């Protein structure tokens, strides 16, 4: 049936929790303190969806979305203090589509080549810029792929981090 | 600030081990050991002043 | 002074109130995250 998911996993003992809200097909204003109280927030953008366009608005680029919902969960009142997790995906996608079209098709005002790195370190920045609360929160991001397990990691060593701040800032030494 | 770096999971117990107050009752536990052997100095043979 | 159903009430109260700190504590220990964005940005891929 719909509704939020629930996964477990262990890494280096610890226990993660993580709870998927895509099937919530309704008004986010009611539901979404409930998750007032969690350690971090991991948000997936699919980089090779610069390209793409959103069929409901037909002028509406799926990173657009992507770039409101993030500033969206980013900026709420509930999430102060919480640090966001970002995942840019597919990036071999990008990769061949970056050679094959510019990315001046999504942002007008890139101003640059069709390399991957320069590309992607820009989707980041943009990405990273609409993060307005620049004092108690930090914004770790990833580029994932690789079809390997260092995913995990980067969540563990991030959630570690996490931590160890909230405790520095409890102890006010930060 | 080692104690703080040590902690890897939400804390419950050790939070109660740094708290302001507890720092400043452990100075206090060192100099009031230090008080402690001076006044006594003080109290059974006294310094004095010699020509 | 109390009537005997008067303290079972209190000991299953209790036994109540320490199963209730136990889960607690259990559930002290684990790390909840968030996880958010959209069917095609790469979601089920990344919890895979």
């Amino acid at each position: 049936t719909t509704g939020i998911v629930e996964t477990h996993f262990t890494f280096k003992d610890l226990y993660f929790k993580m709870f998927d809200v895509g099937a919530q097909r309704s008004e986010r204003k009611k539901w979404i303190h409930c998750f007032e109280g969690v350690t971090a927030i991991i948000f997936c953008v699919a980089l090779s969806d610069y390209d793409l366009v959103l069929a409901e608005d037909e002028e509406m680029n799926r990173m657009h979305a992507s770039m409101k919902l993030f500033d969206s969960i980013c900026n709420n009142k509930w999430f102060t203090e919480t640090s966001i997790i970002l995942f840019l995906n597919k990036k071999d996608l990008f990769e061949e589509k970056i050679k094959r079209s510019p990315l001046t098709i999504c942002y007008p005002e890139y101003t640059g080549s069709n390399t991957y790195e320069e590309a992607a370190a820009y989707i980041q920045c943009q990405f990273e810029d609409l993060n307005r609360r620049k004092d108690t929160k930090e914004i770790y991001t990833h580029f994932t792929c690789s079809t390997d397990t260092k995913n995990v990691q980067f969540v563990f060593d991030a959630v570690t981090d996490v931590i160890i701040k909230n405790n520095l800032k409890e102890c006010g030494l930060y | 600030v080692l104690l703080v770096f040590e902690a890897k999971i939400p804390t419950s117990f050790h939070r109660k081990w740094w708290g302001l107050n507890l720092q400043f009752l452990l100075v206090f536990l060192c100099t009031f050991m230090q008080i402690v052997i001076c006044v006594i100095w003080l109290y059974t043979a006294p310094p004095s002043s010699y020509r | 002074t109390l009537s005997a159903e008067d303290k079972a009430a209190v000991e299953r109260s209790k036994m109540i109130d320490r199963n209730l700190r136990e889960d607690g504590e259990k559930a002290a220990k684990e790390v909840k995250l968030l996880l958010l964005g959209a069917g095609e940005s790469g979601k089920n891929t990344i919890v895979k």
